[PDB]
């Protein structure tokens, strides 16, 4: 239970934890503006 | 044309910013305003059953089946 | 001559060859993807199996499905100016008119992309064994989605369109026809297992056969598009096999005429098993093995074993399946081990 | 124009949003259990 | 103190967003990093402060 | 109640990184 | 003798052998000859095993009642669920045909030789200078073998919960699997029907495509076989041709034109699917079954409206309630 | 029977040592080129 | 491009790395971050989420048990005492992955592209049997370290949680490792089948302090040992010197290592607590027959001699070697051992005097609750028999660990298979096509 104080970033720590498969998708985005190469 | 250079042209954009979102909020309203629910006969959360009836409107016979379904519909189902 | 106007217009080589053929495909191979997507997700199946069948109701991508019409319409072609719908839409919808649609349409765009094919191939001059082939995927509909049902009281029995209103299809058939028994069904498996074998085989023996070509890794580049020397060692390939599976292959026509010929053939016989289930000609039982269970209670193969899980499907799943049967199988009656 | 890599990058999010509507649906609409 | 925390805490936040968005584009564009050098230096020698600000912060809040 | 707003942000940051990039032209 | 041992490697690792006995084959060979050899025996002659461990053998062997598609090899009792049967751990021979000792001994060495036979078709590949990978391939239905024959098992408890070794037996491992774990119903499955359903359709599309696309060289009363020769140096077929025709079927960009793209694609497919197919019996091993929809739809006053998702629950019930007879004396199927 | 099992023992060891002693006798050096 | 296309394709992208060094350096500095991140944020995530006064089973937890394990925030049966613990452990590890985040950047994006040049000490060569021996020699020291690091918190700043606690579950000090090596290295002669269950069956706390410090030790021995050495004459003989190479080694290791965890988590009672994890496999049916043999006992059944369908024994019946068990299909489980069933055992297994009047009511209720919260469950979560009905939203935490390990596991191995089969190739170097010219098999005489 985010100890009390914290409480207001309840909300964010809800979406920590999906951010590690974002860098795996960013790699993408990056080839793709670099235009696979 | 190339898909691509229409993909990429702004004209395009310019014209399917407008017409996507379009066809979105169209088929968006459909549902919210309850219209799709008579265009395919479709029950409403509230009409499977009559409030006491616990059995299935099951049409039983092909060529009186409409008129057997419009009074499936009478029992406020 | 308009005709050869006509003619010279539609074979005439755009994005999407349109041809003769597309007459008929396009119009009805669009009819039929349209019409799913349009019941998977507006239509219902309650007045026809008491089933929440679209995603207005709340089915997701599983659940959902274009369920058959009433067993009461029977085998009625169900057009929607016909008898039962006269006319009218959002009944037809309700006595579900759009199955026969589906159906009958995705039927005949079969036989126009079939028949595609068979123009195409004609114009850039090439062997037809493509359209040969597409045979079997032909059989297969129309033995299962047709001829069966129309062997049965109605098109009710016949599979609904759907993701889990076909595994139904598939228990049902186990339940009632003990179908995974018959010698048909088998060899359309062996074909369809055999046949996903040459595939992955075939591919990795040519990918790890292959001549160096390139300075690179990545070897795809170094492919030649213009035909010339054989891209991978088909004298290589012939001397591992014969080395680790005892025979190989050497003669790439046969090679390549067989893997046509082994799932084609699967899906043939599989479709000739069914279009026995029409009449329910099955091959349920073995009666040197039913005639010694009887006088020995002692007897037992996982053959017996079977036809036991089979009754439990029957019992179990019959009431709510066959709706128009007003079945009542009263809790005693219902077979059923000890404490399950 | 328009660059291509951002195209793509846009109408994926794009897709990865209605995608996740849809599985958030499934905790909440009808197809719920509750 | 408690707002002092959550001013600490939350502003630690913006710095990280804002952190973790420069370092990038600074190695990125060699247009710098000599200049930027010092930016995210600060940056850098900041957050430290900030999570140790938090840290003993935090046995005062909870 | 919608701390949807947080991915949003660190969700267009990622590709803004290299966007930026995209801009100043350079190590990409 | 340049020296025996010296010798020995030189012919086991030999690339003159008709059969390439590997440095796997060693350990394969044999363990192959005994599960094939112990499997005949006991399909042919082994007397009634008791697979549920409560005294109610059930024969499989065709001297004792069975056809070949009704017989089978049942797996060991339940009474021994994963304790190791060998057959010095029993009493007598007799003794360890009831508690279905000769299911192990097939199950283990096959498992062993079949994936020798894998490193096999690494170990050739290499003595021949061609690339790995192929033995890769082989690695999709090794694993499922192993998902069927171990993986399960482990999970499951018991040796008694493996596949059986027969037609019929299989066909009961099946529906009483669906009954305990939904498995049409899991993505993973799913995947495999879409690689061995895409399998069969590629295994046809390229057999067809290239078949209809061979430079004529033959007779019109003559097999178009014969018109390619064993160790050609050019390609017997018009993959621009084939490439023409598939890229007006569908269009152009959706079809190939690079033979080793066309290829990996062609092994890609099935190989990736079954390894899926793999880890799902293997994940269902675990209990992590598929997707349970059962009463999910309901209406505005609280009515549960079936869909059909349902209706195979049903089938599943009947499956359950019906399976193992005489086995269970509690509520919950909780083995 | 407690025979059998001292057979089954032995014979499998020797397999299993050709096995190793078998990689081990300089394995990669056996191929077409490289070694 | 110091690196593009004309290295290798695109999405085989990362194998550009192979010889530079100091930007691989980034790649594993950035990547363990990630793990780091990962830790850390989702600890806070589960924290986020915690209720108190409920099973951390029936929360979908799977990092706050590990840390209740090693006796933190928890007190007598699995009580959570203090949250506190867990706050920390998991902001410190979120923290320190953006400090290892920013190396990891640095390294692959700013400082040197190569590290042979920037210093001769980090820089390296693949086949520099030395070099190589010694990063290894310095990161088997590492791990070594915290393998103590361990027997440390268990010996001298806590305990861990055991389960078999005496009293009855509890944070419990260790001050008594088994050091016997009779005994420590005995697990690994110890068969992996039903029964003698090899690794996965240590079952005290003792063993598992006591069988780390031996690691730590012969983990170090072995960090100098490499550190002051070269491969012997065979080892160089056997192996393959390369990049790829060595890879694949490390790949056929976790994947191993991969399976014996799945086991571990699937089995084992006592390092994975079901009072923070669910009831095992086993566990759970044994508590059926618990609950029933106990139910119908109480309403006048003489449990001993009850007669089942089968003529077998509906409560009571033996295994194969004589000893007393479950009935039912929970004879397959009769290697089940666990606190609360223990006390029921006697010299021959299951005793009919204890069992017929020394059950305790805390027993009672344990097999009850086990036996509903048995590791059964759908992918879209929900608890029980695939036929059940919607409502218990659960899936034990012991299945969804299990399940992921297998499948990673399993691809680590298809992973190893093809990373070695690379590297022979690439060695005797074809690994890119039959020269053909020199075609090999061409040279060879027929068998035909
Ligand atoms: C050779 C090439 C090979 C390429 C291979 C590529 C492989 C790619 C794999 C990709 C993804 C794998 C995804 C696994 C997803 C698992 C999702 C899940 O666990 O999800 C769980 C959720 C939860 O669903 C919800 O479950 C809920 C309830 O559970 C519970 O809630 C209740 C209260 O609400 C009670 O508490 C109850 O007790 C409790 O259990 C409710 O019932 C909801 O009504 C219900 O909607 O999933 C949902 O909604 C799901 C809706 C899902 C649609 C899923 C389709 C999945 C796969 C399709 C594959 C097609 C493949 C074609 C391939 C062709 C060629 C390869
Ligand atoms: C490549 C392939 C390409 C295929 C492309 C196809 C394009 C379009 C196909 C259209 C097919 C529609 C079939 C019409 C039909 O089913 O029409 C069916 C009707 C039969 O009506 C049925 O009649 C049944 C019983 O009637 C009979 O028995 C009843 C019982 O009391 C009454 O007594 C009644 O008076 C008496 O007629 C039931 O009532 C059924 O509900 C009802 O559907 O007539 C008939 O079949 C018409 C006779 C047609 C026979 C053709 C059979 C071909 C293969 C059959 C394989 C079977 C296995
Ligand atoms: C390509 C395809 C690749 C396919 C790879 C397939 C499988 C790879 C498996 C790797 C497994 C590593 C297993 C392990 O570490 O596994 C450990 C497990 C567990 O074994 C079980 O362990 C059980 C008990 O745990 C528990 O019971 C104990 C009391 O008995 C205590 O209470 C303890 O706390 C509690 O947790 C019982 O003792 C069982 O009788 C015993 O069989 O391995 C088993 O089953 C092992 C069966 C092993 C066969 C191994 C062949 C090796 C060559
Ligand atoms: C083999 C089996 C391996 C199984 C591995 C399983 C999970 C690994 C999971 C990492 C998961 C992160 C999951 C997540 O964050 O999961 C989030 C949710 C979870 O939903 C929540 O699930 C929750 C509860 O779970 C749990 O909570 C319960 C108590 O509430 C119990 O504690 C229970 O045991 C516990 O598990 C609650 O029910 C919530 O109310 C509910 O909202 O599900 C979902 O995300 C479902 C997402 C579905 C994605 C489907 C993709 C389909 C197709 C993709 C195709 C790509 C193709 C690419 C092709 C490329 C080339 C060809
Ligand atoms: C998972 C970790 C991972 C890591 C660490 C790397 C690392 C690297 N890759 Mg791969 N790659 C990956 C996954 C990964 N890759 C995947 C999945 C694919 C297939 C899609 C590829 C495909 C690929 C190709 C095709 C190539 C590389 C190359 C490179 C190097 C590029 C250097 C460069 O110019 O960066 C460019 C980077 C940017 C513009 C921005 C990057 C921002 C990252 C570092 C951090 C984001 C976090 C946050 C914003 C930072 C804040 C930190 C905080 C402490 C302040 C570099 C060593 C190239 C190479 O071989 O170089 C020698 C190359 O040609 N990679
Ligand atoms: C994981 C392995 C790793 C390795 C091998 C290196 C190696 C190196 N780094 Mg990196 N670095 C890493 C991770 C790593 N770094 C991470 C996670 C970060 C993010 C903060 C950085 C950030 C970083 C920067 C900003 C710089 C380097 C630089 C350098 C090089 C410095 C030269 C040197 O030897 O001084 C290394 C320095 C020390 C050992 C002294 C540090 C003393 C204190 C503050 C910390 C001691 C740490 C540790 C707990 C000690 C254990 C002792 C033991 C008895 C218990 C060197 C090649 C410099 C460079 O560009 O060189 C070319 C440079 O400017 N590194
Ligand atoms: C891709 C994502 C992924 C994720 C999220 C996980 C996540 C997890 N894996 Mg996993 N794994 C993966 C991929 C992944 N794995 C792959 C690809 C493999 C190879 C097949 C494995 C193989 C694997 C195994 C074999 C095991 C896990 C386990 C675990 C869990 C370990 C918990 C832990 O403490 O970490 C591990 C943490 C470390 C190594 C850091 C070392 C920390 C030491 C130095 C100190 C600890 C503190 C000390 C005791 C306190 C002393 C204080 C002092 C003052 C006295 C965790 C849930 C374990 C488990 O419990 O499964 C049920 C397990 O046995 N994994
Ligand atoms: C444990 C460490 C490990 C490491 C360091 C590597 C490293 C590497 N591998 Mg390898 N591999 C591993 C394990 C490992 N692998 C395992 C277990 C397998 C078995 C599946 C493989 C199978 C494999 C193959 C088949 C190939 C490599 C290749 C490569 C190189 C790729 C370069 C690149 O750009 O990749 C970046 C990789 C990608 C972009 C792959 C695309 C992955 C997509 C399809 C899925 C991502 C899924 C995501 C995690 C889940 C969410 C999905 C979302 C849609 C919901 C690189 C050197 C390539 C090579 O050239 O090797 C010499 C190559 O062809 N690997
Ligand atoms: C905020 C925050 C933070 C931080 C952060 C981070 C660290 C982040 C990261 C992030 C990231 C890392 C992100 C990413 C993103 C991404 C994305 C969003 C992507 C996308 C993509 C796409 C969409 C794609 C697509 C495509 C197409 C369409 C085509 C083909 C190809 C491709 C595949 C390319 C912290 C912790 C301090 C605290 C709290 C707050
Ligand atoms: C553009 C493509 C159009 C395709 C089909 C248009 C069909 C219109 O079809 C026509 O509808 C009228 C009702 O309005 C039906 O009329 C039918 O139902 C009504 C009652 O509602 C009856 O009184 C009538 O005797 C009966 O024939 C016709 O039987 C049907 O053939
Ligand atoms: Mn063969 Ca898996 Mn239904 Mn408990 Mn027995
Ligand atoms: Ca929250
Ligand atoms: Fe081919």
């Amino acid at each position: 239970k985010l100890p009390e104080a914290y409480a207001i970033f309840d909300p964010l720590v809800d979406v920590l934890p999906v951010i590690p498969v974002l860098f795996l998708a960013l790699a993408f985005v990056w080839q793709a503006a670099v235009g696979f190469r | 044309r190339p898909f691509s250079d229409i993909i990429t042209s702004v004209r395009y954009w310019v014209i399917h910013s407008i017409t996507i979102p379009a066809l979105f909020i169209a088929g968006w309203l459909f549902v919210s305003t309850g219209l799709a629910y008579d265009v395919f006969g479709t029950p409403r959360p509230d009409s499977y059953y009559a409030q006491e009836q616990r059995s299935i409107p099951l049409v039983t016979d092909r060529f009186e089946a409409k008129q057997q379904v419009e009074t499936f519909l009478e029992q406020l189902k | 001559g308009w005709f050869d106007i006509l003619d010279d217009w539609l074979k005439r080589d755009r994005f999407v060859f349109v041809g003769w053929s597309g007459i008929l495909l396009f119009p009805c191979a669009y009819l039929a993807l349209g019409g799913w997507l349009t019941g998977t997700t507006f239509v219902t199946s309650w007045y026809t199996h008491g089933l929440a069948s679209s995603y207005l109701e709340g089915c997701n991508f599983l659940t959902v499905a274009v369920s058959t019409p009433a067993n009461s319409m029977g085998h009625s072609l169900l057009l929607l100016w016909g008898p039962e719908a006269q006319g009218d839409f959002t009944r037809w919808c309700q006595l579900g008119g759009l199955w026969t649609f589906i159906a009958l349409h995705g039927a005949f765009g079969l036989i126009g992309f079939m028949l595609r094919q068979f123009e195409i191939a004609r114009l850039v001059g090439v062997r037809p064994y493509n359209a040969i082939a597409f045979s079997a995927p032909i059989a297969v509909f129309v033995s299962v989605f047709l001829i069966y049902p129309l062997g049965q009281s109605s098109w009710f029995f016949a599979p609904s369109f759907g993701v889990a209103a076909i595994f139904r299809f598939l228990l049902f058939f186990q339940g009632f026809h003990n179908w995974t028994l018959n010698p048909f069904h088998m060899m359309g498996v062996a074909g369809v297992l055999g046949g996903a074998l040459l595939c992955a085989i075939h591919g990795a023996t040519v990918e790890n056969t292959l001549f160096q070509d390139g300075e690179g890794a990545s070897t795809f580049r170094a492919f030649n598009p213009t035909q010339a020397e054989e891209t991978y060692s088909m004298v290589t390939a012939n001397r591992f096999w014969s080395q680790i599976f005892g025979i190989a292959f050497s003669n790439k026509r046969w090679l390549h005429f067989f893997m046509l010929f082994v799932p084609v053939t699967g899906l043939w016989m599989s479709a000739i098993g069914v279009v026995g289930l029409a009449l329910n000609l099955r091959s349920y039982d073995f009666i040197s093995q039913e005639i010694r269970a009887a006088e020995d209670p002692e007897f037992e193969t996982f053959y017996t074993k079977n036809l036991l899980l089979n009754e439990g499907i029957r019992a179990w799943m019959a009431p709510q399946d066959q709706p128009h049967e007003n079945f009542v199988f009263p809790e005693e009656v219902l077979p059923r081990g000890n404490a399950l | 124009r328009i660059p291509l890599w951002i195209v793509a990058t846009v109408a994926g999010m794009g897709v990865i949003v209605i995608v996740g509507l849809f599985f958030y649906g499934a905790y909440a609409g009808l197809g719920s259990s509750l | 103190m408690t707002i002092l925390f959550q001013l600490a805490l939350a502003a630690l936040v913006i710095l990280s967003f804002v952190m973790v968005i420069g370092v990038p584009v600074a190695y990125a564009s060699p247009q710098d990093w000599d200049r930027s050098k010092q930016l995210i230096f600060l940056g850098s020698g900041l957050w430290i402060a900030l999570v140790l600000v938090v840290g003993v912060l935090n046995f005062f809040v909870v | 109640i919608a701390q949807l707003t947080m991915i949003a942000m660190i969700g267009i940051a990622g590709p803004m990184i290299i966007f930026l990039l995209a801009v100043r032209r350079g190590n990409l | 003798s340049a020296n025996l041992w010296e010798r020995f490697c030189n012919w086991v690792t030999s690339t003159d052998n008709r059969l390439y006995v590997g440095w796997f084959g060693v350990i394969m060979i044999p363990t192959l000859l005994a599960a094939t050899i112990c499997f005949v025996i006991a399909f042919i002659a082994a007397p009634p095993v008791d697979i549920d461990g409560i005294r109610e053998p059930v024969s499989g062997s065709l001297l004792y009642g069975n056809n070949i598609i009704t017989g089978a090899v049942v797996p060991s009792s339940n009474a021994i669920g994963l304790h190791f049967y060998p057959i010095w751990e029993a009493a007598s021979l007799d003794e360890w045909l009831y508690n279905g000792g000769p299911y192990q001994l097939i199950i283990f060495h096959f498992l062993l030789g079949a994936s020798c036979y894998m490193g096999r078709q690494w170990e050739l590949s290499y003595r021949l200078g061609m690339r790995p990978w192929i033995c890769v391939a082989y690695s999709a239905p090794l694993a499922s073998a192993f998902a069927v024959f171990l993986i399960y098992p482990i999970g499951q408890g018991s040796f008694s919960d493996g596949m059986p070794l027969g037609i019929s037996g299989t066909f009961n491992f099946m529906i009483v699997f669906q009954a305990e774990h939904n498995i049409l119903m899991h993505p993973f499955h799913q995947l495999g029907v879409a690689g061995v359903f895409g399998g069969a359709l590629f295994c046809a599309m390229h057999g067809s495509l290239v078949t209809s696309s061979l430079i004529r060289e033959t007779t019109e009363t003559e097999s178009a076989n014969y018109g390619y020769k064993f160790g050609q140096e050019e390609e017997t077929y018009n993959i621009v041709a084939a490439h023409g025709y598939f890229g007006r079927l569908i269009f152009q960009y959706a079809s190939f034109n690079n033979s080793r793209s066309l290829h990996f694609f062609l092994a890609a497919w099935p190989v990736v699917g079954v390894w899926f197919t793999a880890l799902g019996i293997s994940t269902m091993a675990f209990n992590l079954n598929g997707f349970n929809f059962n009463h999910s739809v309901i209406d505005a006053k609280g009515n549960v409206i079936n869909t059909w998702a349902d209706i195979i629950n049903r089938a599943n019930l009947g499956m359950e309630v019906m399976h193992e007879r005489n086995a269970h004396n509690f509520p919950l199927d909780l083995a | 029977m407690e025979t059998l099992k001292i057979t089954v023992y032995i014979v499998v060891t020797f397999f299993v040592l050709l096995f190793v002693f078998g990689f081990l006798s300089g394995d990669p050096a056996r191929n077409p080129k490289r070694k | 491009r110091d690196q593009e296309s004309s290295g290798f394709a695109w999405w085989a992208g990362n194998a550009r790395l192979i010889n530079l060094s100091g930007k691989l350096l980034g790649a594993h500095v950035a990547h363990a971050g990630l793990i780091v991140f990962w830790a850390g944020a989702m600890t806070l995530f589960e924290l986020a989420h915690f209720i108190p006064e409920k099973p951390m089973y029936e929360q979908g937890l799977i990092l706050i048990p590990h840390i209740a394990t090693l006796g933190w925030g928890v007190g007598p049966g699995g009580e959570v005492v203090d949250t506190f613990p867990f706050f920390v452990v998991g902001v410190v590890h979120l923290i320190s992955s953006a400090v290892l985040g920013f190396g990891g950047v640095y390294h692959a994006i700013r400082g040197p592209e190569t590290l042979e040049e920037y210093s001769s000490f980090f820089g390296y060569d693949w086949k520099d049997k030395n070099k190589m021996t010694t990063i290894l020699g310095f990161h088997l020291i590492v791990l070594g370290i915290g393998a103590l690091l361990l027997v440390a918190k268990a010996m001298f700043f806590g305990g861990l949680y055991d389960t078999w606690a005496p009293g009855g579950g509890d944070v419990r000090v260790i001050t008594n490792p088994t050091l016997d090596p009779r005994v420590i290295f005995g697990y690994l002669l110890k068969s992996p089948f039903g029964g003698e269950g090899w690794i996965v069956s240590v079952n005290n706390l003792e063993d598992v302090v006591g069988g780390h410090i031996w690691i730590g030790l012969i983990c170090i021995a072995g960090g100098i040992w490499h550190i002051l050495t070269t491969p012997f004459g065979w080892a160089r003989r056997a192996f393959i010197w390369s990049g790829e190479a060595y890879l694949s080694y490390s790949l056929g290791a976790l994947s191993m290592m991969g399976f014996i965890a799945t086991c571990f988590v699937w089995f084992n009672n006592t390092v994975y607590p079901s009072e923070f994890y669910g009831p095992t496999g086993p566990e759970a049916s044994q508590a059926q027959a618990m609950t029933f043999l106990i139910r119908d006992q109480k309403l006048g059944a003489n449990v001993g001699s009850a007669q089942g369908p089968t003529g077998l024994g509906k409560y009571l019946m033996r295994s194969p070697t004589g000893e007393i068990i479950f009935g039912g299909e929970t004879m397959r489980f009769w290697d089940f051992r666990g606190p609360w069933l223990e006390p029921l055992r006697g010299p021959n297994g299951l005793d009919l005097n204890k069992i017929k009047n020394d059950i305790q009511p805390w027993q009672e209720r344990r097999a009850a609750e086990y036996m509903t919260h048995a590791p059964l469950g759908s992918l879209n979560s929900v608890g029980g028999v695939a036929t059940e009905i919607n409502s218990v939203n659960f899936v034990s935490p012991r299945s969804w660990l299990a399940t992921s390990h297998f499948v990673l596991a399993f691809f680590f191995l298809v992973g190893h298979l093809w990373h070695a089969g690379r590297a022979r190739a690439a060695a005797a170097g074809f690994e890119k096509g039959i020269d053909r010219e020199s075609e090999p098999v061409l040279s060879m005489p027929s068998l035909d």
